[PDB]
């Protein structure tokens, strides 16, 4: 009764002190490592490191350049999402230049046409060899699904596929013929709200200096796009590309850290960079037709302004990830093939690429020809530092930092930060005596019961990571050991009955095709339950194990 | 398995269904208005049909399939909206249609060697020119120029999937008449 | 005749055709046959000796304040449950206890003439793996399956206490009794290992030294019986339980079948296709 | 479209089990047009060899391979072995209903009467363990002689295959069993009413039938209004199909997940039962800490978890991971169950092991 209620109390106790607690933690941590503190909110984002010297210095300097970069509560500057819109408009104008360039070459500027076109043909032949002339309707269907967040019809709350089946969704005047076929394939009512070429473009937070431009597609469009993207992802395995597993690229980045034979390349504007023309070349008209059908040709901005897309698809599209992966893979494999290098050396996850360094100068010439810009302060073909898929390595050791992206208010946020610091500053559960004092100091900002409550690592951020055997709140019921954690408090919402039912029947329809592996055949998938979060916090007991 | 069948067949039926017109079902009729559901939350309403000729009880019926034309947001423009592909590439494939069937010399430029041959860019479209078909004398072509405009005659194009094999020696070897 | 062969086989348990040929070379004489088979049994075991024995049993028994634990291994799961194998293991065990034999080679060479007959009878290579002894005032012995067993001698407490302690030992695999009793070579091994992990993690001399020096403190307790959390009561450690019942532990020995053997893998389908490739 | 039968080889190591099954595959393929699977003209076979006792005990509990029949390979040159009794014993313990015997290396046998001795001895062995030793098929032959391409010897392999088809019956079809479907979700539709969704495990449900919803709460009955998938509305509920079932008279709030929709009187709710279970090891992803009498895990039956308490058999106290043990489980609330049903053992969503119900209790 009182035991869980004390934690329920302490979770909802608002912890607040003068100044920026994130900046205080950052500065004290920097101080512990003997580095210059941020003396302004500008120095947080403006700091740039140098690649050299002992890895222990570089780790903390890179950390310094990183940790406070994504903090959103900065009173610094008038900085807006408008910069992201400038980057968007610019990226589109440039994609138009590269579109008209790919379509009709003007033979004297730059770009090495000889290499470029040969790469185009080779990549086209390889691609055609992979996916085939026409996408299978069967595969598309079996991968066709409703999921994710807002559509041009439903908002973030109604983004659940149940509400997608309940409420009519929009469609592209091309892709309409699909949603009719579907309608003819079921005795259920398949409705469309309106038929519009436009998709709703907005900006999701990315960094303090800039946001990220995200596209919101119509419902049915997403429904089929996820199908073709699904079969694309299924097809990319033959090229040795697993999009469900991002750890391979990280391991290979670690390889490129030491040997320095393997170079990594990152692409920011890649999502907005991919040309229509580049796709009409690299892809067979069979795939290109369904791609053009399912995609949103036009778009709308909160400014009310409309834009016709030079790009095929940006972020927030079903197949865009799989598509850009496939394309980058084709071009890079072609590059490595021209240079008589192993084609299995190149691995691509989204826009994150790893291929042998000797292939870079030819690759960067190819990419600049096809409309992909090469960012030198992102990609590393030479220096001891390499990064791919969320991991950063320097000379063999992982320098990967952490970020405080939000003003801390509740103790849960402080626990998140403390746990990130734990994971960064520890090796197999042993504290670096430098950061340990900062940890211990800011751990006194937590209520006593929120201090002494500990959980293992990987169990979530609902408590402080440490030795759980010494945890006083650990209760042994049966022979299983349970421990309480902070949990976001939720109150249930009413769900669409026919929507959830339809979602269920459709999830069952195509599910015909999909000692330890066999006993997992007993378990099933969870039913539809809708909840909305509250600003408050709750406490929940979970089962745990030391190892 | 039959789901893919019904879906695909119905899809091909819709593609085969001509015009921007769509399928609908009459929900109800009135004197000045006939309501037909086309599958959207907003049902279409039409005034006209006939007045009295064949018009009456047997003429229109509830549950009968009716063709509803809505072009309002329908895009024949949305394609032509992007001016880069539409004007150039269509007329290009037209010229290529002229090329096949009693072949004509067309202007194209070699770029770089593919595997078995070279790529030639002819207007908007790209094509493949075999390596043995470069010229009469099979001298090493590594020393030959790339990026220069020459004339070739098309052998074969697939017309749906895009593959175009063009011969360089067609104008030269067959020159004499 | 056949009725004689069945008699010989029923008397011995040797293979059918082996008894046939033995009786053929013995001209009908039974005792001559069993003699020849007896002398052929040695090489009969020698040919099978090349096979590795993964499976087996752990037998344990105590005499007063003295006790003996032993591992004897065969190459299959079924032989270990056979009555003859069991009776043999029990025989050598009881002989070891009553004879107070701490030397493996001695009683291994002692039962050899019996073990070759048991091998010739069974058809699999079996041998005495190892044997050890333990002495203390109060010693319990716990047997979890035939696969693993433990012998624990301690002073004070009670039979139930050392029973539960033995179960904890079998479960937690303690290398040492008390964190003070830990070896120096072990400590140096883990020290240099974790130090190498620390230096491969890009850490300076002092930092790594202090971190690992802090780590040994916990490691010693982890590898020690005293520092380990008690299985029956995870809320407390073992030494706290000893202190509660006011007793200490002199020594313990834990045996498990297949330790160090590595059990060479085998694939059925691959073998089948391999024979189908001929 | 052909039935599937799971079989396996058992016997001494050097007696030629491997050579025998190899001969099976080769001859069967030569005649009619980690495990090995082959085909007869009628049914398909999956062959699994057990490296040990507890290996196939574990393999039986996990539900990976449930052996319908097994062939016993015994060399005539040797005859029965001291560990053969343990082989047959394991045969009874695992509960394989049919055993065929193949005598190998009969070519090297001196006299027929000796083969008769071996036969009678083996049949004695089977009779002692309750297998029909007198009525059990035995086939003489040589796998080595079979592989070399000798037709006269291959005929014996085909004899063993014929016995493999004839002596081992076809496993009962799902349709042949009474109707059962697990209930994953419940919906209340306007103008339709309550409908439960799931995949029918066995039997057929037709419109108008009276069905019994049995589970956690007290079992109740309602009639089927209809059956439908996404595409079409269906007349019948045929097993294996993923469907949903319209119910008449029943409220959405009266049905829970974990309950089943079954043919009335066929299935019953139960609490206490005894079962054979296996617990995963640490490297297998299970608990690294052993458990005891007061163990209170979750038991997953076909849909959802049910908390239950266990009691251990006499002679055992501690249960370590990586091993299999029989135990008596008593649930906190009743779940509809039949004997031979498989369940999972979970802690907070993580599977620490699995089990199969042996004997249902009150």
């Amino acid at each position: 009764n009182s035991l869980s209620a004390q934690l329920r109390r302490a979770a909802n106790t608002r912890i607040e002190v003068e100044g920026n607690l994130a900046l205080s933690i950052a500065n004290d941590l920097l101080l512990a490592y003997g580095q210059s503190p941020f003396n302004s909110e500008a120095e947080c984002i403006s700091f740039s490191p140098r690649f050299d010297g002992t890895p222990d210095d570089f780790r903390i300097n890179y950390l310094k350049a990183e940790i406070m970069s994504k903090y959103d509560d900065f009173s610094l500057g008038i900085d807006t999402e408008a910069v992201a819109w400038e980057k968007f408009l610019a990226a589109e104008a440039e994609c138009a230049l590269t579109n008209a360039r790919l379509y009709r070459p003007d033979y004297s500027e730059d770009f090495n046409f000889s290499l470029g076109e040969s790469c185009i043909h080779m990549a086209r032949r390889k691609i055609a060899k992979l996916i085939g002339d026409v996408p299978s309707v069967e595969g598309m269907l079996r991968h066709c699904r409703f999921s994710g967040g807002a559509t041009t019809t439903n908002n973030r709350s109604y983004g659940h596929p149940s509400f997608k089946f309940a409420l009519p969704q929009a469609c592209t005047p091309r892709a309409l013929k699909y949603v009719l076929a579907l309608r003819a394939s079921t005795h259920f009512d398949i409705r469309i709200s309106d038929i519009s070429p436009f998709n709703k473009a907005v900006t999701v937070p990315k960094n303090s200096k800039t946001d990220r431009c995200i596209a919101i597609e119509p419902g049915w469009n997403m429904f089929f796009q996820l199908g073709i993207g699904g079969i694309l992802r299924d097809r990319l395995r033959c090229w040795g590309i697993d999009l469900n597993d991002q750890t391979i690229n990280q391991r290979r980045a670690h390889e490129g850290s030491v040997t320095n034979n393997l170079a990594t390349v990152d692409l920011s504007a890649a999502s907005d960079s991919i040309s229509l023309a580049l796709c009409e070349l690299l892809l067979p008209p069979g795939w290109f037709e369904v791609l053009m059908d399912l995609r949103s040709p036009k778009g709308r901005l909160p400014d009310g302004s409309v834009v016709t897309y030079e790009k095929i698809s940006s972020m927030g599209n079903g197949y865009t990830f799989e598509l850009e992966s496939l394309i980058f893979a084709s071009l890079a494999r072609s590059v490595c093939e021209i240079l008589d290098l192993d084609s299995s050396e190149v691995t691509v996850y989204g826009d994150d690429i790893i291929l042998p360094s000797c292939a870079v100068p030819a690759l960067r010439e190819v990419f600049k020809y096809v409309g992909f810009t090469t960012n030198t302060k992102k990609t590393f073909s030479e220096g001891p530092f390499r990064e791919s898929c969320g991991k950063h390595y320097y000379s063999g050791v992982d320098v990967t930092p952490f970020y405080i992206r939000h003003r801390i208010v509740s103790p849960a946020d402080l626990i998140l930060v403390l746990n990130n610091l734990y994971r960064w500053a520890t090796i197999d559960g042993v504290w670096d005596p430098r950061a340990h004092s900062v940890y211990l100091k800011y751990r006194k900002l937590l209520p006593k019961q929120l201090q002494r409550n500990t959980i293992p690592d990987g169990y979530g951020d609902g408590a402080l990571v440490g030795s759980v055997l010494i945890n006083p709140f650990a209760k042994n019921r049966g022979w299983i050991r349970y421990v309480p954690v902070i949990t976001d408090h939720t109150r249930d919402r009413e769900r669409a009955e026919l929507g959830s039912y339809l979602y269920d029947l459709f999830s069952r329809c195509l599910s015909e095709s999909n000692l330890f592996a066999i006993d997992q055949l007993i378990c099933r998938s969870n039913p539809t339950k809708i909840s909305r979060s509250t600003g408050k916090f709750d406490i929940q007991y979970i089962a745990c194990s030391s190892r | 398995e039959s789901f893919a069948q019904l879906f695909e067949e119905s899809l091909k039926e819709i593609e085969t269904r001509p015009g921007s017109i769509v399928r609908g079902v009459v929900v109800a009729i009135d004197k000045d208005v006939v309501l037909v559901d086309a599958g959207l939350k907003s049902e279409s309403a039409i005034p006209a049909e006939q007045f009295k000729n064949a018009q009456g009880e047997l003429e229109i019926q509830v549950g009968d399939e009716v063709d509803v034309a809505l072009d309002a947001v329908e895009d024949g423009f949305g394609e032509t909206l992007l001016s880069r592909e539409k004007a150039k590439r269509h007329e290009a494939w037209i010229t290529l249609e002229k090329a096949y069937e009693d072949a004509e010399t067309v202007t194209g430029v070699i770029n770089g060697k593919v595997k078995g041959g070279f790529t030639v860019e002819l207007n908007g479209i790209r094509a493949f020119l075999p390596g043995s078909l470069v010229d009469v004398r099979p001298v090493r072509d590594t020393l030959h120029l790339e990026g220069k405009e020459l004339e070739f005659k098309v052998i074969k194009l697939d017309q749906k999937r895009n593959n175009v094999v063009v011969s360089r020696r067609a104008v030269i070897e067959s020159e004499n008449s | 005749t056949a009725s004689l062969v069945k008699e010989l086989r029923e008397r011995t348990g040797a293979g059918m055709m082996d008894c046939k040929k033995a009786l053929t070379e013995a001209n009908g004489d039974i005792e001559l046959a069993i003699e020849n088979m007896r002398k052929s049994g040695a090489i009969k075991a020698a040919k099978k000796a090349g096979n590795v024995a993964a499976d087996g049993v752990i037998k344990t028994k105590i005499d007063g304040n003295y006790g003996i634990i032993l591992e004897v291994n065969c190459q299959t799961d079924f032989v270990a449950k056979d009555a003859g194998f069991q009776a043999f293991a029990d025989k050598v065990l009881d002989a070891a206890v009553a004879g107070k034999i701490t030397d493996v080679e001695v009683l291994k060479a002692q039962f050899e003439e019996e073990r070759v007959a048991l091998v010739a009878k069974i058809g699999e290579n079996i041998n005495i793996r190892r044997v050890a002894a333990l002495e203390g005032d109060v010693l319990g012995s716990y047997q979890h399956g035939a696969r693993i067993g433990v012998l624990v001698a301690a002073k004070g407490a009670d039979e139930e206490l050392v029973k539960h302690i033995a179960m904890h030992v079998a479960a937690s695999k303690p290398e040492f009794i008390k964190p003070e009793d830990v070896s120096a070579e072990v400590v140096e091994k883990e020290y240099q290992v974790q130090l190498d992990i620390a230096m491969q993690s890009g850490k300076p001399k002092e930092i790594a030294e202090k971190m690992v020096e802090g780590r040994m403190k916990k490691f010693t307790g982890e590898v020690s019986l005293t520092g380990q959390p008690f299985v029956m009561e995870p809320s407390k450690t073992v030494g706290q339980l000893l202190k509660e019942h006011n007793a200490e532990v002199t020594g313990f020995i834990r045996f498990e079948v297949g330790e160090g053997i590595e059990k060479v893998e085998t694939d059925f389908a691959a073998e089948v296709a391999a024979m189908s490739k001929q | 479209t052909k039935p599937h039968v799971n079989v396996g080889t058992i016997g001494h190591v050097d007696h030629g089990k491997t050579t025998l099954t190899a001969a099976i595959t080769t001859v069967l393929a030569k005649t009619y047009g980690s495990h090995v699977e082959y085909d007869t003209p009628t049914r398909h076979y999956a062959h699994v060899d057990c490296p040990g006792h507890a290996d196939y005990v574990k393999n039986m509990i996990t539900g990976a391979a449930q052996m319908d029949g097994a062939i016993l390979v015994v060399a005539a040159t040797d005859g029965p072995m001291p560990q053969t009794r343990e082989h047959i014993l394991l045969g009874r313990q695992v509960g394989v209903p049919y055993i065929i015997v193949f005598l190998n290396k009969c070519d090297m046998v001196d006299d027929e009467e000796l083969l008769e001795l071996v036969e009678m001895e083996v049949r004695e062995l089977l009779s002692q363990y309750d297998f029909p030793g007198d009525d059990t098929p035995i086939v003489r032959g040589s796998a080595l002689k079979a592989l070399e391409g000798d037709a006269e010897w291959e005929a014996k392999i085909l004899e063993l295959a014929g016995f493999l088809d004839s002596y081992i019956p076809e496993p009962e079809r799902a349709i042949d069993k009474p109707f059962l479907l697990p209930i994953e979700d419940v919906f209340s539709i306007s103008g339709r009413g309550t409908v439960v969704t799931g995949r029918v495990e066995r039997g057929i449900i037709k419109v108008g039938e009276e069905v019994e919803i049995v589970g956690i709460k007290e079992t109740q009955k309602s009639t089927c209004t209809g059956v439908e998938m996404f595409r079409k509305l269906l007349d019948e509920g045929r097993a294996g199909e993923n469907v949903g079932v319209l119910l008449r008279g029943i409220k959405r709030e009266e049905i829970e997940r974990g309950q089943v929709l079954a043919k009335p009187g066929t299935i019953k709710p139960h609490t206490k039962f005894e079962s054979e279970v296996y617990i995963l090891s640490k490297d297998e992803g299970g608990r690294h800490t052993p458990f005891f009498k007061g163990y209170r895990p979750q038991f997953y039956f076909r849909t959802t978890d049910v908390t239950g308490t266990i009691e251990l058999p006499e002679g055992v106290e501690m249960v370590m991971p990586g091993d299999n043990i029989k135990m008596v489980v008593t649930l906190i609330h009743p779940i509809a169950m039949d004997d031979g049903l498989r369940f999972a053992i979970r802690e907070g969503g993580r599977t620490v092991g699995a089990g199969v119900v042996a004997k249902v209790l009150g």
